[PDB]
Protein backbone atom coordinates (compact mmCIF):
# COMPACT_ATOMS: atom_id res chain seq x y z
CA UNK A 1 0.00 0.00 0.00
CA UNK A 2 2.69 2.43 0.92
CA UNK A 3 4.51 2.28 -2.60
CA UNK A 4 0.82 1.66 -4.18
CA UNK A 5 -0.40 3.51 -7.41
CA UNK A 6 2.10 6.60 -7.23
CA UNK A 7 1.69 9.49 -9.09
CA UNK A 8 4.66 9.39 -11.95
CA UNK A 9 5.73 13.23 -10.54
CA UNK A 10 5.73 11.62 -7.63
CA UNK A 11 8.62 8.59 -8.64
CA UNK A 12 9.82 11.61 -9.79
CA UNK A 13 9.69 13.51 -6.66
CA UNK A 14 11.33 10.74 -4.41
CA UNK A 15 13.55 9.90 -7.12
CA UNK A 16 15.34 13.55 -7.71
CA UNK A 17 15.96 13.12 -3.80
CA UNK A 18 19.50 12.85 -2.44
CA UNK A 19 18.06 10.11 -0.33
CA UNK A 20 18.77 6.55 -1.39
CA UNK A 21 15.91 5.57 0.73
CA UNK A 22 13.54 7.63 -0.96
CA UNK A 23 14.75 6.71 -4.22
CA UNK A 24 14.25 2.98 -3.39
CA UNK A 25 10.82 3.81 -2.02
CA UNK A 26 10.40 5.80 -5.50
CA UNK A 27 11.38 3.08 -7.45
CA UNK A 28 9.35 0.68 -5.96
CA UNK A 29 6.06 2.41 -7.01
CA UNK A 30 7.43 2.73 -10.57
CA UNK A 31 7.72 -0.96 -10.70
CA UNK A 32 4.62 -1.67 -9.27
CA UNK A 33 3.09 0.80 -12.15
CA UNK A 34 5.14 -0.94 -14.56
CA UNK A 35 4.54 -4.85 -13.24
CA UNK A 36 0.24 -3.88 -14.34
CA UNK A 37 -0.77 -6.26 -16.97
CA UNK A 38 -3.32 -3.32 -17.96
CA UNK A 39 -1.65 -0.56 -20.31
CA UNK A 40 1.85 -0.21 -17.76
CA UNK A 41 2.73 3.65 -18.71
CA UNK A 42 5.84 2.73 -19.81
CA UNK A 43 5.97 5.59 -22.05
CA UNK A 44 5.48 7.84 -19.37
CA UNK A 45 8.00 7.06 -16.95
CA UNK A 46 10.72 7.00 -20.17
CA UNK A 47 9.22 11.03 -20.57
CA UNK A 48 9.97 11.36 -17.55
CA UNK A 49 13.55 11.02 -17.89
CA UNK A 50 13.46 8.07 -15.29
CA UNK A 51 16.17 5.56 -16.99
CA UNK A 52 19.60 7.22 -16.61
CA UNK A 53 18.57 7.70 -13.25
CA UNK A 54 17.65 3.31 -12.94
CA UNK A 55 20.60 2.33 -14.57
CA UNK A 56 22.72 4.56 -11.90
CA UNK A 57 20.78 2.51 -9.40
CA UNK A 58 22.06 -1.06 -10.96
CA UNK A 59 25.13 -0.41 -9.90
CA UNK A 60 24.21 0.54 -5.98
CA UNK A 61 26.38 -2.43 -4.31
CA UNK A 62 25.29 -1.50 -1.03
CA UNK A 63 21.52 -1.12 -1.35
CA UNK A 64 20.77 -4.58 -3.29
CA UNK A 65 17.17 -4.00 -3.10
CA UNK A 66 17.46 -0.64 -5.13
CA UNK A 67 19.39 -2.58 -7.19
CA UNK A 68 16.60 -5.41 -7.84
CA UNK A 69 13.64 -2.67 -7.96
CA UNK A 70 15.11 -0.95 -10.99
CA UNK A 71 16.20 -4.13 -12.77
CA UNK A 72 12.60 -5.14 -12.30
CA UNK A 73 11.46 -1.19 -13.51
CA UNK A 74 14.21 -1.41 -16.62
CA UNK A 75 13.04 -5.17 -17.25
CA UNK A 76 9.02 -4.25 -17.96
CA UNK A 77 10.01 -1.09 -20.16
CA UNK A 78 12.63 -3.44 -22.04
CA UNK A 79 9.67 -5.91 -22.40
CA UNK A 80 7.63 -3.51 -24.58
CA UNK A 81 7.82 -2.01 -27.99
CA UNK A 82 11.45 -2.01 -30.03
CA UNK A 83 11.33 1.85 -29.24
CA UNK A 84 11.01 1.22 -25.79
CA UNK A 85 14.09 -1.68 -25.50
CA UNK A 86 16.08 1.10 -27.66
CA UNK A 87 15.43 3.75 -24.62
CA UNK A 88 16.57 1.00 -22.13
CA UNK A 89 19.58 0.05 -24.36
CA UNK A 90 20.12 4.04 -24.97
CA UNK A 91 20.43 4.50 -20.87
CA UNK A 92 23.52 1.84 -20.95
CA UNK A 93 21.69 -0.93 -19.39
CA UNK A 94 23.07 -3.42 -21.04
CA UNK A 95 26.26 -3.64 -19.68
CA UNK A 96 25.14 -2.66 -16.62
CA UNK A 97 22.99 -5.37 -16.42
CA UNK A 98 26.08 -7.96 -17.39
CA UNK A 99 27.66 -6.61 -14.21
CA UNK A 100 24.98 -7.94 -12.36
CA UNK A 101 24.76 -11.75 -13.30
CA UNK A 102 27.36 -12.27 -10.82
CA UNK A 103 25.79 -11.03 -8.11
CA UNK A 104 25.65 -13.24 -4.88
CA UNK A 105 21.79 -12.10 -4.54
CA UNK A 106 20.11 -14.63 -6.81
CA UNK A 107 16.68 -12.57 -7.20
CA UNK A 108 18.94 -10.10 -8.57
CA UNK A 109 21.13 -11.66 -11.17
CA UNK A 110 17.91 -14.12 -12.39
CA UNK A 111 17.03 -9.91 -13.29
CA UNK A 112 19.40 -9.29 -15.09
CA UNK A 113 19.17 -12.42 -16.92
CA UNK A 114 15.59 -11.93 -17.08
CA UNK A 115 15.99 -8.18 -18.41
CA UNK A 116 18.96 -9.20 -21.34
CA UNK A 117 16.67 -11.51 -22.61
CA UNK A 118 14.22 -9.06 -23.30
CA UNK A 119 16.88 -6.82 -25.14
CA UNK A 120 18.47 -9.77 -26.86
CA UNK A 121 14.82 -11.07 -28.02
CA UNK A 122 14.06 -7.54 -29.89
CA UNK A 123 16.07 -8.44 -32.65
CA UNK A 124 19.54 -9.46 -34.51
CA UNK A 125 21.09 -6.24 -33.77
CA UNK A 126 20.50 -5.75 -30.32
CA UNK A 127 20.82 -9.57 -29.48
CA UNK A 128 25.12 -8.91 -31.25
CA UNK A 129 25.34 -6.13 -28.69
CA UNK A 130 24.63 -8.14 -25.95
CA UNK A 131 26.54 -10.97 -26.79
CA UNK A 132 29.84 -8.24 -28.15
CA UNK A 133 29.50 -6.48 -24.22
CA UNK A 134 29.82 -10.00 -22.91
CA UNK A 135 26.86 -11.62 -21.69
CA UNK A 136 27.40 -15.19 -22.51
CA UNK A 137 30.48 -16.13 -20.57
CA UNK A 138 28.91 -15.12 -17.11
CA UNK A 139 25.27 -16.54 -18.32
CA UNK A 140 26.91 -19.68 -19.19
CA UNK A 141 29.08 -19.70 -15.40
CA UNK A 142 25.69 -19.71 -13.96
CA UNK A 143 24.30 -22.72 -15.66
CA UNK A 144 27.85 -24.48 -14.90
CA UNK A 145 27.00 -27.32 -11.83
CA UNK A 146 27.27 -30.88 -11.70
CA UNK A 147 23.45 -31.19 -11.89
CA UNK A 148 21.13 -28.65 -13.06
CA UNK A 149 17.99 -29.66 -10.58
CA UNK A 150 20.11 -28.20 -7.57
CA UNK A 151 19.02 -24.66 -9.44
CA UNK A 152 15.94 -22.80 -8.26
CA UNK A 153 13.20 -23.83 -11.30
CA UNK A 154 12.39 -20.32 -11.95
CA UNK A 155 15.96 -19.03 -11.87
CA UNK A 156 16.76 -22.17 -14.49
CA UNK A 157 13.91 -21.37 -16.70
CA UNK A 158 14.87 -17.71 -17.03
CA UNK A 159 18.42 -18.73 -17.73
CA UNK A 160 17.27 -21.26 -20.68
CA UNK A 161 14.82 -18.63 -22.05
CA UNK A 162 17.27 -15.58 -22.52
CA UNK A 163 19.66 -17.88 -24.05
CA UNK A 164 17.30 -19.29 -26.53
CA UNK A 165 17.13 -15.28 -27.52
CA UNK A 166 20.48 -15.18 -28.19
CA UNK A 167 19.88 -18.39 -30.81
CA UNK A 168 17.19 -16.28 -32.11
CA UNK A 169 16.67 -14.55 -35.40
CA UNK A 170 17.95 -14.14 -38.80
CA UNK A 171 19.92 -11.44 -41.19
CA UNK A 172 21.34 -12.18 -39.84
CA UNK A 173 21.91 -15.51 -37.63
CA UNK A 174 24.10 -15.19 -34.36
CA UNK A 175 27.99 -15.33 -34.48
CA UNK A 176 29.20 -18.77 -35.11
CA UNK A 177 31.41 -18.58 -32.28
CA UNK A 178 28.47 -17.42 -29.66
CA UNK A 179 26.48 -20.21 -31.27
CA UNK A 180 29.66 -22.92 -30.51
CA UNK A 181 30.15 -21.67 -27.31
CA UNK A 182 26.62 -22.11 -26.12
CA UNK A 183 25.82 -25.29 -27.78
CA UNK A 184 27.06 -27.55 -25.47
CA UNK A 185 25.48 -25.87 -22.33
CA UNK A 186 22.05 -25.87 -24.58
CA UNK A 187 22.38 -29.68 -25.42
CA UNK A 188 22.75 -30.06 -21.49
CA UNK A 189 19.13 -28.36 -20.66
CA UNK A 190 18.10 -30.40 -23.51
CA UNK A 191 18.40 -33.08 -21.17
CA UNK A 192 16.45 -31.38 -18.25
CA UNK A 193 13.31 -32.85 -16.61
CA UNK A 194 11.39 -29.39 -16.52
CA UNK A 195 9.23 -29.38 -19.44
CA UNK A 196 9.46 -25.34 -20.08
CA UNK A 197 13.32 -25.89 -19.81
CA UNK A 198 12.69 -28.18 -22.82
CA UNK A 199 10.75 -26.51 -24.62
CA UNK A 200 12.14 -23.50 -24.29
CA UNK A 201 15.86 -25.34 -25.22
CA UNK A 202 13.78 -27.22 -28.29
CA UNK A 203 12.80 -23.18 -29.58
CA UNK A 204 16.73 -22.35 -28.99
CA UNK A 205 17.40 -25.85 -31.12
CA UNK A 206 14.81 -24.86 -33.83
CA UNK A 207 16.34 -20.77 -34.58
CA UNK A 208 19.55 -22.60 -34.45
CA UNK A 209 18.92 -24.89 -37.25
CA UNK A 210 16.93 -22.73 -39.25
CA UNK A 211 19.04 -21.50 -41.60
CA UNK A 212 22.28 -22.97 -44.37
CA UNK A 213 23.34 -26.50 -44.46
CA UNK A 214 26.45 -25.46 -42.23
CA UNK A 215 23.99 -24.17 -38.72
CA UNK A 216 22.38 -27.50 -39.57
CA UNK A 217 25.53 -29.01 -39.30
CA UNK A 218 26.73 -27.55 -36.22
CA UNK A 219 24.02 -28.79 -34.08
CA UNK A 220 23.66 -32.34 -35.78
CA UNK A 221 27.17 -33.12 -34.74
CA UNK A 222 26.37 -32.16 -31.33
CA UNK A 223 23.90 -35.30 -31.18
CA UNK A 224 21.01 -33.70 -30.34
CA UNK A 225 19.05 -35.68 -33.08
CA UNK A 226 17.87 -38.66 -30.78
CA UNK A 227 16.82 -36.17 -27.84
CA UNK A 228 14.82 -34.16 -30.07
CA UNK A 229 13.38 -37.40 -31.82
CA UNK A 230 12.04 -38.53 -28.12
CA UNK A 231 10.89 -35.12 -27.34
CA UNK A 232 9.12 -35.31 -30.24
CA UNK A 233 6.52 -38.17 -29.10
CA UNK A 234 6.42 -35.72 -25.54
CA UNK A 235 2.69 -35.40 -24.39
CA UNK A 236 3.15 -31.32 -24.02
CA UNK A 237 2.20 -29.82 -26.88
CA UNK A 238 4.48 -26.75 -26.08
CA UNK A 239 7.37 -29.09 -26.40
CA UNK A 240 6.65 -31.20 -29.29
CA UNK A 241 6.34 -27.76 -31.32
CA UNK A 242 9.46 -26.62 -31.50
CA UNK A 243 10.93 -30.01 -31.33
CA UNK A 244 9.42 -30.89 -34.58
CA UNK A 245 9.98 -27.63 -36.05
CA UNK A 246 13.68 -28.75 -35.52
CA UNK A 247 13.59 -31.72 -36.98
CA UNK A 248 12.05 -29.61 -39.76
CA UNK A 249 14.44 -27.47 -40.51
CA UNK A 250 17.09 -29.99 -39.63
CA UNK A 251 15.30 -32.03 -42.78
CA UNK A 252 15.37 -29.19 -45.21
CA UNK A 253 19.50 -30.02 -45.50
CA UNK A 254 21.91 -32.66 -46.90
CA UNK A 255 20.54 -36.49 -47.39
CA UNK A 256 22.74 -37.23 -44.73
CA UNK A 257 21.66 -35.24 -42.31
CA UNK A 258 18.07 -35.90 -43.15
CA UNK A 259 19.31 -39.60 -42.43
CA UNK A 260 20.28 -38.90 -38.58
CA UNK A 261 16.68 -37.91 -38.52
CA UNK A 262 15.66 -41.21 -40.04
CA UNK A 263 17.76 -43.62 -38.10
CA UNK A 264 17.08 -41.68 -34.76
CA UNK A 265 13.55 -43.42 -35.25
CA UNK A 266 11.44 -40.31 -36.36
CA UNK A 267 9.34 -41.54 -38.87
CA UNK A 268 7.17 -43.61 -36.06
CA UNK A 269 6.25 -40.52 -34.27
CA UNK A 270 4.45 -39.13 -37.34
CA UNK A 271 1.62 -41.89 -37.44
CA UNK A 272 0.73 -39.49 -34.88
CA UNK A 273 1.44 -36.42 -36.08
CA UNK A 274 -0.15 -36.60 -39.52
CA UNK A 275 -3.42 -36.82 -37.84
CA UNK A 276 -2.83 -34.53 -34.32
CA UNK A 277 -5.56 -32.44 -33.51
CA UNK A 278 -3.58 -29.29 -33.96
CA UNK A 279 -3.76 -28.03 -37.23
CA UNK A 280 -0.27 -26.56 -36.78
CA UNK A 281 1.54 -29.59 -35.61
CA UNK A 282 -0.25 -31.57 -38.90
CA UNK A 283 1.33 -28.77 -41.27
CA UNK A 284 4.08 -28.55 -39.96
CA UNK A 285 4.19 -32.90 -39.79
CA UNK A 286 3.28 -33.00 -43.64
CA UNK A 287 6.00 -30.14 -44.64
CA UNK A 288 8.35 -32.44 -42.28
CA UNK A 289 7.67 -34.92 -45.08
CA UNK A 290 7.91 -33.08 -47.96
CA UNK A 291 11.02 -32.72 -47.12
CA UNK A 292 11.59 -36.23 -46.53
CA UNK A 293 10.09 -37.52 -49.81
CA UNK A 294 12.70 -35.12 -51.87
CA UNK A 295 15.35 -36.91 -50.39
CA UNK A 296 16.96 -39.99 -51.93
CA UNK A 297 15.16 -43.49 -52.79
CA UNK A 298 16.21 -45.23 -49.70
CA UNK A 299 14.62 -42.52 -47.91
CA UNK A 300 11.46 -42.55 -49.40
CA UNK A 301 11.42 -46.39 -49.05
CA UNK A 302 11.87 -45.66 -45.58
CA UNK A 303 8.55 -43.26 -45.52
CA UNK A 304 6.81 -46.54 -47.73
CA UNK A 305 8.06 -48.70 -44.72
CA UNK A 306 6.79 -46.69 -41.90
CA UNK A 307 3.43 -47.17 -43.79
CA UNK A 308 3.26 -43.61 -44.06
CA UNK A 309 2.33 -43.02 -47.65
CA UNK A 310 -1.86 -43.66 -46.40
CA UNK A 311 -1.22 -41.22 -44.15
CA UNK A 312 -0.61 -38.82 -46.79
CA UNK A 313 -3.27 -40.24 -48.61
CA UNK A 314 -5.50 -39.07 -45.44
CA UNK A 315 -4.14 -35.79 -45.03
CA UNK A 316 -4.36 -34.92 -49.03
CA UNK A 317 -7.98 -36.24 -48.55
CA UNK A 318 -9.32 -34.23 -45.64
CA UNK A 319 -7.06 -31.10 -43.77
CA UNK A 320 -6.48 -27.92 -43.30
CA UNK A 321 -6.27 -26.19 -47.21
CA UNK A 322 -2.87 -25.15 -46.13
CA UNK A 323 -1.78 -28.47 -45.01
CA UNK A 324 -3.15 -30.70 -48.20
CA UNK A 325 -0.80 -28.05 -49.65
CA UNK A 326 2.12 -29.50 -48.09
CA UNK A 327 1.04 -32.72 -48.92
CA UNK A 328 0.72 -31.76 -52.53
CA UNK A 329 4.30 -31.58 -52.22
CA UNK A 330 5.00 -33.98 -50.23
CA UNK A 331 3.67 -36.42 -53.15
CA UNK A 332 5.14 -34.26 -56.17
CA UNK A 333 8.56 -34.98 -54.62
CA UNK A 334 7.84 -38.39 -54.37
CA UNK A 335 6.74 -38.84 -57.70
CA UNK A 336 9.90 -36.99 -58.72
CA UNK A 337 12.65 -39.09 -56.79
CA UNK A 338 10.64 -42.00 -56.21
CA UNK A 339 11.58 -45.72 -58.26
CA UNK A 340 8.77 -47.10 -60.57
CA UNK A 341 7.61 -49.83 -58.12
CA UNK A 342 7.41 -46.76 -54.92
CA UNK A 343 5.28 -44.49 -57.14
CA UNK A 344 2.84 -47.39 -58.70
CA UNK A 345 2.71 -48.27 -54.61
CA UNK A 346 1.46 -44.53 -54.31
CA UNK A 347 -1.02 -45.24 -56.80
CA UNK A 348 -2.62 -48.29 -55.07
CA UNK A 349 -2.80 -46.34 -51.58
CA UNK A 350 -5.58 -44.19 -53.53
CA UNK A 351 -3.11 -41.25 -53.95
CA UNK A 352 -5.26 -40.69 -57.49
CA UNK A 353 -8.61 -39.47 -56.54
CA UNK A 354 -7.90 -36.87 -53.95
CA UNK A 355 -4.96 -35.52 -55.84
CA UNK A 356 -8.01 -34.60 -58.73
CA UNK A 357 -10.34 -33.49 -55.93
CA UNK A 358 -7.55 -30.55 -55.34
CA UNK A 359 -7.57 -29.22 -58.50
CA UNK A 360 -10.40 -27.17 -57.90
CA UNK A 361 -8.90 -25.72 -55.23
CA UNK A 362 -8.10 -21.17 -56.22
CA UNK A 363 -4.71 -21.31 -54.96
CA UNK A 364 -2.90 -21.81 -58.53
CA UNK A 365 0.55 -22.92 -56.70
CA UNK A 366 -1.08 -26.44 -55.76
CA UNK A 367 -2.57 -26.89 -59.34
CA UNK A 368 0.71 -26.55 -60.94
CA UNK A 369 2.10 -28.69 -58.02
CA UNK A 370 -0.38 -31.51 -58.75
CA UNK A 371 -0.39 -31.24 -62.44
CA UNK A 372 3.57 -32.20 -62.49
CA UNK A 373 2.54 -34.89 -60.15
CA UNK A 374 0.14 -36.07 -62.88
CA UNK A 375 2.85 -35.64 -65.23
CA UNK A 376 5.22 -37.94 -63.06
CA UNK A 377 2.48 -40.51 -62.36
CA UNK A 378 2.11 -40.99 -66.24
CA UNK A 379 5.74 -41.41 -67.03
CA UNK A 380 5.97 -44.06 -64.75
CA UNK A 381 2.96 -45.75 -66.23
CA UNK A 382 4.88 -44.97 -69.60
CA UNK A 383 7.68 -47.87 -68.34
CA UNK A 384 4.80 -50.08 -67.80
CA UNK A 385 3.34 -49.65 -70.55
CA UNK A 386 0.31 -48.83 -68.39
CA UNK A 387 -0.77 -45.04 -69.16
CA UNK A 388 -4.17 -45.93 -70.55
CA UNK A 389 -4.97 -48.22 -67.22
CA UNK A 390 -4.11 -44.55 -65.30
CA UNK A 391 -5.81 -42.66 -67.92
CA UNK A 392 -9.36 -44.62 -66.88
CA UNK A 393 -8.57 -43.70 -63.41
CA UNK A 394 -8.39 -40.15 -63.69
CA UNK A 395 -11.66 -40.17 -65.82
CA UNK A 396 -13.66 -42.43 -63.89
CA UNK A 397 -13.31 -40.24 -60.40
CA UNK A 398 -13.75 -36.88 -62.87
CA UNK A 399 -10.31 -35.94 -62.39
CA UNK A 400 -10.76 -35.50 -66.74
CA UNK A 401 -12.95 -33.08 -66.91
CA UNK A 402 -10.95 -30.88 -63.93
CA UNK A 403 -8.02 -31.28 -66.36
CA UNK A 404 -9.82 -30.25 -69.26
CA UNK A 405 -11.29 -26.95 -67.49
CA UNK A 406 -8.06 -26.36 -66.64
CA UNK A 407 -6.71 -25.14 -69.90
CA UNK A 408 -8.95 -22.39 -69.88
CA UNK A 409 -7.36 -21.14 -66.91
CA UNK A 410 -6.26 -17.63 -66.18
CA UNK A 411 -2.27 -18.86 -65.67
CA UNK A 412 0.51 -19.38 -68.46
CA UNK A 413 2.21 -22.57 -66.57
CA UNK A 414 -1.46 -24.06 -66.02
CA UNK A 415 -2.98 -24.88 -69.46
CA UNK A 416 0.30 -25.31 -70.62
CA UNK A 417 0.65 -28.43 -68.66
CA UNK A 418 -2.87 -28.97 -68.79
CA UNK A 419 -3.38 -29.62 -72.36
CA UNK A 420 -0.03 -31.29 -72.77
CA UNK A 421 -1.73 -34.16 -71.02
CA UNK A 422 -4.97 -34.10 -72.17
CA UNK A 423 -3.39 -34.48 -75.43
CA UNK A 424 -0.56 -36.92 -74.71
CA UNK A 425 -2.61 -39.39 -72.45
CA UNK A 426 -5.96 -38.52 -73.75
CA UNK A 427 -6.60 -38.41 -77.41
CA UNK B 1 13.03 -32.79 -56.07
CA UNK B 2 14.87 -30.24 -53.98
CA UNK B 3 14.00 -29.35 -50.26
CA UNK B 4 12.17 -26.54 -49.43
CA UNK B 5 12.81 -24.31 -46.26
CA UNK B 6 10.06 -22.29 -44.24
CA UNK B 7 6.94 -14.51 -27.23
CA UNK B 8 10.90 -12.83 -27.54
CA UNK B 9 9.90 -10.47 -24.44
CA UNK B 10 8.24 -11.25 -21.24
CA UNK B 11 6.80 -8.79 -18.76
CA UNK B 12 7.39 -9.37 -15.09
CA UNK B 13 4.05 -9.76 -13.47
CA UNK B 14 3.08 -9.60 -9.69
Amino acid sequence: QGTVNWSVEDIVKGINSNNLESQLQATQAARKLLSREKQPPIDNIIRAGLIPKFVSFLGKTDCSPIQFESAWALTNIASGTSEQTKAVVDGGAIPAFISLLASPHAHISEQAVWALGNIAGDGSAFRDLVIKHGAIDPLLALLAVPDLSTLACGYLRNLTWTLSNLCRNKNPAPPLDAVEQILPTLVRLLHHNDPEVLADSCWAISYLTDGPNERIEMVVKKGVVPQLVKLLGATELPIVTPALRAIGNIVTGTDEQTQKVIDAGALAVFPSLLTNPKTNIQKEATWTMSNITAGRQDQIQQVVNHGLVPFLVGVLSKADFKTQKEAAWAITNYTSGGTVEQIVYLVHCGIIEPLMNLLSAKDTKIIQVILDAISNIFQAAEKLGETEKLSIMIEECGGLDKIEALQRHENESVYKASLNLIEKYFS
Amino acid sequence: NRKRRGMPKRQRIP
